[PDB]
């Protein structure tokens, strides 16, 4: 038996536009006696989840939950909870969870780190590194895409904001992507993209490729002409 | 004492110009042109498309100039883009700010 | 900007299309100047006409769907250079209407 | 460059080509004032040579070579039926002549890209 | 250059906190991008010492703030534990340090019974006396070459140096005292005792407007000299107060029409009000009243450091718009689009240094008496701006006029209406005459019902140019003129 | 480069990625001495999403950046099993990344 | 480069390698005159790895980074019987080992 209360992400609020709660149950038996209502602060709760499965790759027990509630309710950060119908339990078991108050609004900056030319020795594959630096509140959502849509999330892993050393009250974090040193020695344009609640339009996106990232070369052209005209 | 002759913000050009009047007579001040030209070398050809190709040759002709593809960004004006955040199943097309400190709504 | 692909004999004529925006400040035909690398006004909106090229080019302009239209009497089979079209008064950076022939 | 060099006075000359049918007002204006009529004389036009139709005219501004060199921008004024608004200010002063010095500066940074 | 405008120079002791506040134009890029202060260091470009975005150096740790006010349209930087090591050239700007946009701070820092009052003030020194001998023969000392030559004669007498401004009593008062009047004086009563005296001048107080705008100078000083003529200055590299406006008359003559110069009020406090700022109007202004108008020393004076901006919001208004004597004008006054009018205050100028404008019209309607009739104040074109209008062309009209308004931003744009005599666009008086060239008929040639409350339009000849103009009322003061729409043209004048 | 510009700070990151057992100690030192704590932060060992076996870890340093444009050199010092002779060194300094050629070309003319 | 940049001092290396029999002799003169036994240490020889006859040795001669940077030009000598005058030179400075950095290519 397992049981875990997940917070909604600024990531959610924004792109899906809907706060959703998630009280999940799973690896525990199966008797399909789970009704849940997300309960306010007072005693009323907002609406039932949805699509309970009776079934687990591991032959187990598997829940989800489900809410929506506006989203000035989470602004104002007043206290949720859920609460457990399953009969497996003896006593219903409640999960408390709340957004954190009010905090400061700082805004990242993104910087994009090529693959190291020791790591380019080896022709392998090329680790190309977005790191966040200086946002504040703790959310941010950093997104990949290989020259033109995006890559599929096996490929980067971005942490968790981790309060950034010697900055009293921002952040970083950090998503790595891992590929192919022909990709990388192709020339691709591979970028960034962070969503945070601090950002002009929320998102924002940095491109790295081969050339641009730590070129042994610069390779330019300047071609000045008319360098007289009537002005 | 300069008069500026333009300030082309699209290709970083300022063209002013100058009467130095290195000895204290006439006919002799030096009617001068300090044209200044900042290359961007890391922007990319098509400055509103991030996965454009690196942009390597920079023509300038100080015609057209004096009275189009742009080489840096206007630090005034807010350049945007648009990228798709997949997030969950569902696909939105975002408005991502390529210049963030000009950007921000009034 | 596009070039079009003329070819006639000795006596052979060309006839040459170019946009007019309407402006009437200054629409013009210019062949490609090999000898500097840069270009030559032949005809424009007011009645200079080459030496070399004297009296045998003229102009005419349409305001059905805005022609100006070179045509060439005769033809010395001297090599035509790019015909470029333009507007205003700068010629060298004003084209527009590529023609080669 | 000459006469200016004879150090008495200098002679801005206003020209005037195609002139379709005659009909020209030519002034002298300087900082938007209207100059004395005695200092600039004009001309009575005469025909071209490249086209008879076409008229050109001529009308010299003299002045003392101080005042050119302060920098003051003496710019002719044309009228003519042909005119868009029925008037033109073409221009010039010492400082916007043929260049003499050309320090073109062409500072190369793998950081600029958002010019100031 | 730059637009970013702050203290040119600060200064204080070490331990004692310091205030630096730099003024930026205000914009969205402005007022979020990062605001720097570094130091410029001996060879090798800024070193940022603290941003707005939550940075601070090796030092400046606690000790410094950076505070960013977008609404003000500037950023303070404050800096507490001064020491003399701190002391040098800094930078305060925007966006990236090797980049302009910023300003030059000179910061020195000055190692740690006194008197200290500023030049052309009272100022009164102590000296204790031994009540053993009922009054020793004593005088007044002065600190010069250590032995106090000939300061105050023991008769009473003054020195030519301090003439006609000491009292001597031990307290000795003595006011108005210039810049190198000042010292550490060494007095006796032979008891000798210490004292210091010190003279500050006035820090200016920084005003940052914008070009094509206005300024208000307020010369609070002390009531007492209050009654003596009163002037405003404009300092110039070496010491010569190009004087701009005084209260006894003087006037400068780049400066006409423009200036208004409030009366002195109860204490000795007014204000002097500039309009049409230019790019040669950044500079020290001084104030100070001293009867004879130039700033001459021994004055209780203050002083405004003008910064124009030379990227300014406000837009092009047409300078002066001359018209026929007969005929009418128009003229277009800008104000601030996101603060609407309040009252739409037009008014004259009476000289280059009173220039008391007299409000010709307001947006209650009142006129007047030369102009009851002749003249109105149309919002429209209602987008921030509007057009009032000036028919029957008088010549004695010729001059300046002032688009007042009583919303925030006061910009009291100026316009010179040039009147030259000549053919009237439009025709005569009627009874009921009007024309107007055919040239200048493409419009719509128009008649209102001039009421000063609202012009209201009413039926008259309404037809092609018909001789030209005309208007009928077949069946007070009226108006037949020429409309563009959106704005508007000239006026006609009918009984 | 990006972040130098804004003369505030230098983060040096220390990538480790491919160990086993995850277990990787990593130092940051610069001439020798060892940096106090304060400065760098490590991330705890994730998996590869690529290599199944192996983890990775991301260390970071900050800087102030004066001193990384003083061509200062730092070094990243890692400890592991699976490593020769149980630890493991690498320097970063102000030329690490310099570019080899500038290869510029100018053409200047006066006819359009 | 790293000794340099620390800027106390700086060694310069003379290795003498692939010379029979083992014995021979190294001293320095920096412009003319011989640089005195207790800057420059001078290891014994010792058998090559590769060439299996050939027995290489160094010299180490401290000097300091300043001097260095002024470009003095010291020269390394070596004396053995192989040798056709049985006195070799070698000379180094700053100057030496800087390849082409600027490469200007005027055309008209
Ligand atoms: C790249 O360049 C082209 C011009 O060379 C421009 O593309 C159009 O501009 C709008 C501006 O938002 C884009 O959003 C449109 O997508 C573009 N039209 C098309 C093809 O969709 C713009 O400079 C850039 N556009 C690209 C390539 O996205
Ligand atoms: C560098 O620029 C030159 C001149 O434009 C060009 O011929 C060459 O192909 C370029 N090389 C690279 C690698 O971009
Ligand atoms: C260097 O530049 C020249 C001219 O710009 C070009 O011809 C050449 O190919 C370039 N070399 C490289 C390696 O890019
Ligand atoms: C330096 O320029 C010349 C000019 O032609 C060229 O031949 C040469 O290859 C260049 N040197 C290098 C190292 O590229």
């Amino acid at each position: 038996i397992r049981v875990f209360a997940i917070p909604p992400s600024f990531a959610s609020i924004f792109l899906t536009k809907s706060t959703k709660l998630t009280c999940l149950v799973t690896d525990l038996t199966t008797y399909d006696s789970v009704t849940i209502s997300w309960t306010r602060q007072n005693g009323e709760a907002v609406k039932t989840h949805t699509n309970i499965s009776e079934s687990h790759p591991n032959a187990t027990f598997s829940a989800v939950g489900e809410a929506s509630i506006c989203e000035d309710d989470w602004n104002s950060g007043e206290r949720f909870t859920c609460t457990v119908t399953h009969t497996d339990l003896p006593s219903p078991l409640k999960q408390t969870i709340s957004r954190p108050k009010g905090v400061a609004l700082h805004r990242p900056d993104v910087y994009l780190l090529p693959p190291a030319r020791e790591q380019l020795n080896l022709r392998e594959s090329a680790t190309i590194t977005c790191l966040v630096t200086g946002f504040s509140p703790a959310d941010v959502f950093v997104q990949w895409m290989q020259r033109g849509q995006p890559l599929s999330p096996e490929k980067y892993v971005t942490s968790a904001p981790m309060p950034e050393p010697q900055a009293p009250g921002r952040y970083f974090a950090h998503s790595i992507l891992t590929v192919s040193e022909e990709e990388w020695n192709t020339g691709e344009t591979y970028t960034c993209v962070v969503a945070h609640e601090a950002l002009p339009n929320r998102v924002t996106e940095r491109t790295v490729d081969k050339s641009t990232g730590k070129p042994t070369l610069y390779n330019v052209s300047l071609v000045m002409s008319d360098t007289a005209g009537t002005c | 004492e300069r008069i500026v002759l333009v300030d082309n913000k699209c290709k970083c050009a300022r063209i002013t110009s100058r009467i130095i009047r290195s000895s204290e007579d006439p006919n002799e001040d030096i009617v001068e042109r300090n044209i200044r030209i900042i290359v961007p070398l890391n922007n990319r050809e098509n400055i509103s498309d991030p996965t454009s190709p690196l942009r390597t040759r920079f023509v300038y002709h100080l015609s057209d100039l004096c009275k189009e593809t742009c080489y840096t960004y206007d630090r005034n004006k807010c350049y945007t883009a648009v990228v798709p955040l997949v997030y969950g199943g569902e696909t939105k097309m975002v408005e991502t700010a390529l210049t963030p400190d000009a950007c921000y709504p009034d | 900007l596009p070039e079009v692909k003329v070819e006639g004999e000795l006596g052979g004529s060309v006839t040459i299309k170019c946009p007019l925006p309407e402006m009437h400040v200054r629409i013009y035909l210019c062949r490609e100047m090999a000898g500097s690398g840069t270009c030559g006004t032949v005809v424009s909106t007011t009645n200079f006409i080459k030496a070399e090229y004297k009296g045998r080019v003229t102009l005419k302009q349409y305001p059905r769907k805005n022609l100006f239209l070179v045509e060439v009497t005769q033809l010395t089979e001297s090599d035509s250079g790019v015909y470029a079209c333009g507007a205003g008064m700068n010629t060298d950076r004003g084209k527009t209407q590529k023609v080669t022939l | 460059r000459e006469q200016l060099n004879l150090r008495e006075s200098a002679t801005i000359t206003c020209l005037v080509t195609g002139f379709s049918p005659a009909d020209v007002f030519v002034q002298w204006m300087q900082r938007g004032q209207p100059l004395s009529p005695e200092k600039y004389v004009t001309s009575a036009p005469m025909p071209e040579p490249q086209a008879p139709g076409r008229y050109f005219a001529h009308s010299i501004l003299t002045v003392s070579e101080e005042e050119w060199n302060t920098g003051e921008t003496y710019t002719c004024v044309v009228a003519h039926e042909a005119l868009p608004n029925r008037v033109t200010e073409r221009t010039v002063d010492k400082s916007t002549g043929k260049p003499t010095l050309y320090n073109v500066s062409l500072v190369m940074s793998d950081t600029a890209g958002t010019c100031y | 250059k730059s637009p970013i405008f702050g203290p040119e120079e600060v200064n204080s002791v070490e331990g004692n906190s310091v205030s630096i506040t730099c003024y930026y134009p205000p914009t969205s890029v402005n007022r979020h991008t990062r605001k720097y202060w570094c130091r410029q260091g001996a060879r090798g470009g800024c070193i940022t010492l603290i941003s707005s975005e939550g940075y601070v150096s090796s030092k400046y740790a606690g000790r410094a703030n950076l505070t960013n006010f977008p609404e003000n349209g500037t950023f303070v930087v404050n800096i507490a534990q001064l020491s003399q090591d701190d002391s040098g050239r800094y930078k305060c700007g925007l966006g990236i340090n090797s980049r302009g946009l910023s300003f030059d701070v000179s910061l020195e820092v000055s190692q740690g019974k006194v008197y200290t009052v500023d030049l052309g003030r009272t100022v009164t020194i102590n000296c204790p006396f031994k009540t053993e001998n009922a009054q020793k023969r004593k005088s007044l000392y002065k600190q010069i070459g250590l032995y106090p030559v000939l300061v105050i004669d023991s008769s009473g007498y003054v020195n030519p140096n301090y003439t006609g401004r000491i009292r001597l009593d031990f307290s000795v008062v003595i006011n108005q005292l210039r810049l190198s009047d000042a010292g550490q004086y060494l007095c006796q009563a032979s008891n000798k005792k210490n004292a210091d005296l010190q003279v500050l001048k006035p820090e200016p107080e920084l005003v940052y407007e914008d070009l094509r705008g206005s300024v208000t100078f307020h010369c609070a000083l002390g009531p007492e000299v209050a009654n003596v003529a009163k002037f405003l200055c404009r300092q110039s590299s070496g010491e010569n107060c190009d004087v701009v406006v005084n209260t006894l008359g003087k006037r400068a003559p780049a400066f006409e029409g423009r200036i208004l110069l409030n009366p002195q009020d109860k204490d000795g406090s007014f204000s002097v009000v500039i309009t049409g700022l230019r790019k040669e109007d950044a500079g020290r202004y001084l104030c100070g009243a001293h009867s004879d108008g130039q700033l001459q020393e021994g004055s209780p004076i203050q002083a405004w450091q003008l910064f124009v901006n030379e990227e300014s919001t406000i837009p092009r208004s047409p300078t002066v718009v001359k018209g026929v004597a007969g005929g009418s004008v128009a003229v277009l006054c800008p104000y601030n689009r996101k603060e609407s009018k309040s009252i739409k205050y037009w008014c004259l100028w009476e000289g280059a240094q009173n220039g008391r404008c007299p409000l010709l019209v307001d947006s209650e309607g009142w006129v007047k008496a030369q102009y009851e009739g002749r003249l109105s104040l149309l919002e429209e074109p209602g987008n921030g701006t509007f057009t009032v209008i000036l028919n029957q062309l008088t010549s004695r009209d010729a001059g300046f006029y002032w688009c007042l308004t009583n919303g925030d931003t006061l910009w009291r744009t100026t316009v010179e209406i040039k009147i030259i005599e000549g053919e009237p666009n439009l025709k005569v008086p009627g009874n009921v005459p009007c024309h107007f060239p055919c040239k200048f008929s493409s419009y719509e040639k128009y008649w209102c019902k001039w009421n000063n409350t609202g012009c209201q339009a009413l039926p008259s000849q309404d037809e092609g140019p018909s001789k030209s103009r005309l208007v009928s009322l077949t069946l007070g003061w009226y108006w037949c003129g020429v409309k563009q729409g959106h704005f508007y043209g000239e006026t006609a004048a009918v009984y």
